[PDB]
């Protein structure tokens, strides 16, 4: 659920820069764009791109069915928390609420983490959230919110002990010095 | 003030160093307990990070049932 | 006054608080505290000196050793036990066809106290108690009489021999202090349910052994029987099976009044239903003739499970009615229950 | 006398039921991703839990 957001980060880095490539680099964009319903991300890259002709009515029924999928959850929020449960109903909205916001901007996203970081006893779904912070780092190359959540994380994490996300968080720390000029 | 550490109090510590009796190499029957033993009291005892490495908690508890022998 | 201001110079600042061990005619109290140190008291004030009597505290005032005031302090283990309280929203006209039951030990237990005019005027007065049983498991139904009486008066409930027996005795004693705390807050009911006392196999925990749990047993009848007591601390018995218990047990009480339990029939069962279901909300096409024609041997509780366990699965699709379907489907939970092992 | 209480059962450790727990109890030792979790937990019928 990330690579195929990751794969358009690495397209709209090859589309900024050379401005030689008018072809092969906006083809597969577009067919990424075409999928998933990604919204608010190709605005900023209409800019750059060109501006056609006509996407209106082809992005508009399915940011309008994006967003009639989108308040059918929030319509199935309130008659699940009519009956009530441990995490069963604010679980369930944040994982599509997040996906709702990998349809555009930072917005659901950044709601949805504050909220669910005070719901969840454990880091399994914290840490989750924070590679949600760490994928968007990379797409917005924003490193701000990115280097606290790991901090975070670490001290939640080594407690503590772990395998699968420990030795995901040494190849996320890796990913940052890159990104900087760290080389040891 | 407080105590050093540590001057006691009782027991006392050390009175080891002129024992032990004898070595290992009297009984060498088991060989089952002692690879049990010796992977619960020398090895932790020498690499305390290694085991934080592949992340499983040392213990600290022994226990020892059965006589006779 | 001036009374007040003088003596509490007395008595304080600091003060112990002691056990009294001894009283001597020569108004030398002989007070011990921790640890195991005596003394000669003699004092004329706040004394209520023949109420204290040897074996209750009393105040120790550093100069010395003197006691300025009584105190009786509970708390204590076994009063914390009695209370509180329940008064419980149910009565006995929550449960039908005991009535012919019920109906002597209802009036049984409102004999005395409550409507005393023909009581006391006609001099019967037979104030042993009761004794209650039935088969298979009730005994609770019996209890659905304790409820009502709950409504009235003071009552307490001591229910399980293995709050004797659990370790060594001392044996009675933890009953025998129950008898005088009730006396204290006469009138009060004491119930007691399932005496397995001759009917247990293993004792809990280190003790020893059958025939001391009869000894203890039996010096329960001679407090119950008993002499020399008239108070009440009204006694009810309860149990599964009567056969167990000795006919030694019978004269001293209960010699009046002893009940048994019959199983229901149709219209008894139809009446359960009904008063179950009163609060809850069913189906149109749910019947009572053909659920209590499937059922056989069944107690209050049994058509209780079975209408929780169709509210609950219910739950499930969060629906306030019970369908016929769903009623049977629940039914058939508990009926494999019962019919698995 | 079936009343009164709630019947739950307590099943046995199941196939499928040991996959994911494996994977669990997994998540704090470190080590490489080249184990099939698939096989060998079929090598363990029956046992317990712990
Ligand atoms: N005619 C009736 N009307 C209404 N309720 C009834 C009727 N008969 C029995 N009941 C209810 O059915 C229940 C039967 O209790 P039950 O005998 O199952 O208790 P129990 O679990 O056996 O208690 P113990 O384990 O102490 O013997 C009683 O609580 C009573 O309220």
């Amino acid at each position: 659920p990330k690579n195929p957001d990751l794969r358009i980060a690495q397209l709209r880095f090859l589309l900024s820069l050379p401005e030689h490539r008018g072809d092969a680099a906006v083809r597969d964009e577009l067919m990424a764009a075409v999928r998933d319903n990604n919204m608010a991300p190709y605005y900023e890259a209409l800019c750059k791109s060109l501006d056609w002709q006509i996407d209106v009515d082809l992005l508009n029924k399915m940011k309008k069915a994006n967003e009639d999928e989108l308040k059918r959850l929030d319509e199935e929020l309130e008659d699940a928390e009519k009956n009530l449960g441990e995490s069963e109903i604010r679980d369930a909205m944040m994982a599509k609420a997040e996906y709702l916001c990998r349809i555009g901007d930072k917005e659901g996203a950044l709601t949805a983490f504050r909220k669910t970081y005070d719901k969840t006893v454990a880091l399994g779904h914290r840490l989750d959230i924070v590679f949600y912070l760490l994928r968007i780092g990379l797409f917005y190359m924003d490193n701000d919110l990115i280097t606290r959540n790991t901090e975070k994380a670490k001290s939640l994490i080594e407690e503590g002990g772990d395998w699968d996300r420990r030795n995901r968080l040494k190849v996320y720390q890796g990913l940052y010095c890159v990104a900087i000029r760290d080389f040891k | 003030d407080v105590l050093p550490p540590e001057a006691d109090s009782s027991i006392m510590m050390l009175t080891s160093d002129q024992k032990p009796d004898v070595m290992y190499a009297d009984i060498g029957g088991m060989d089952i307990q002692k690879q049990e033993v010796r992977e619960a009291v020398e090895l932790p005892l020498t690499h305390f990070e290694l085991y934080k490495q592949i992340g499983i908690d040392p213990p600290r508890g022994v226990l020892m049932y059965g006589p006779p022998g | 006054e001036e009374e007040r201001s003088k003596v509490d110079d007395l008595r304080g600042t600091p003060m112990s608080v002691g056990t009294l061990e001894e009283i001597i005619d020569d108004n030398h109290a002989i007070v011990s505290t921790s640890v195991g140190s005596e003394h000669y008291v003699s004092i004329l004030s706040f004394v209520d000196k023949d109420l204290l009597e040897p074996g209750c505290s009393v105040l120790l005032n550093h100069k010395v050793h003197a006691v300025i005031g009584v105190l009786m302090d509970d708390t204590d283990p076994l009063v914390t036990v009695m209370k509180v309280e329940k008064a419980p929203q149910e009565t006995y006209a929550d449960i039908g066809g005991l009535d012919n039951q019920i109906q002597e030990i209802k009036e049984s237990v409102e004999l005395p106290l409550t409507h005393p005019e023909y009581y006391e005027e006609m001099g019967i007065k037979p104030p042993k108690g009761v004794i209650l049983y039935g088969p298979p498991g009730t005994g609770k139904t019996l209890l659905a009489k304790a409820v009502a009486n709950q409504t009235s008066a003071t009552f307490l409930r001591v229910v399980g021999s293995e709050l004797i027996q659990k370790y060594l005795g001392d044996g009675p004693k933890l009953v025998r202090e129950l008898f005088r705390v009730a006396e204290e807050h006469a009138p009060s009911i004491v119930f007691i349910d399932e005496i397995d006392a001759i009917g247990t196999k293993r004792y809990d925990s280190n003790s020893g052994g059958e025939r001391e749990i009869q000894r203890t047993m039996l010096e329960l009848l001679n407090q119950l029987d008993g002499f020399d007591s008239r108070g009440d601390v009204k006694v009810i018995m309860a149990t599964n099976r009567i056969e167990t218990l000795d006919p030694a047990l019978i004269r001293p009480g209960r010699i009046d009044r002893k009940i048994e339990f019959p199983l229901p029939d149709e219209k008894t069962k139809k009446r359960i239903f009904q008063i179950h279901t009163s609060r809850m909300t069913l189906a149109d096409d749910v019947t009572l003739d053909d659920l209590i024609m499937a059922k056989d041997d069944l107690s209050g509780a049994d058509i209780k499970a079975i209408c929780t366990e169709a509210g609950l699965m219910a739950l499930r699709e969060r629906r306030m009615k019970v369908t016929n379907e769903d009623f049977k489907k629940s039914k058939e939970n508990v009926l494999y229950k019962k019919q698995e092992g | 006398p079936g009343r009164i209480d709630r019947k739950i059962e307590f099943p046995p450790p199941n196939e499928e039921a040991r996959l994911d727990i494996l994977k669990i109890h997994s998540r704090k030792m470190n080590l490489t991703r080249g184990i099939n979790l698939r096989k060998i937990a079929e090598l363990m019928p029956g046992a317990s839990g712990a």
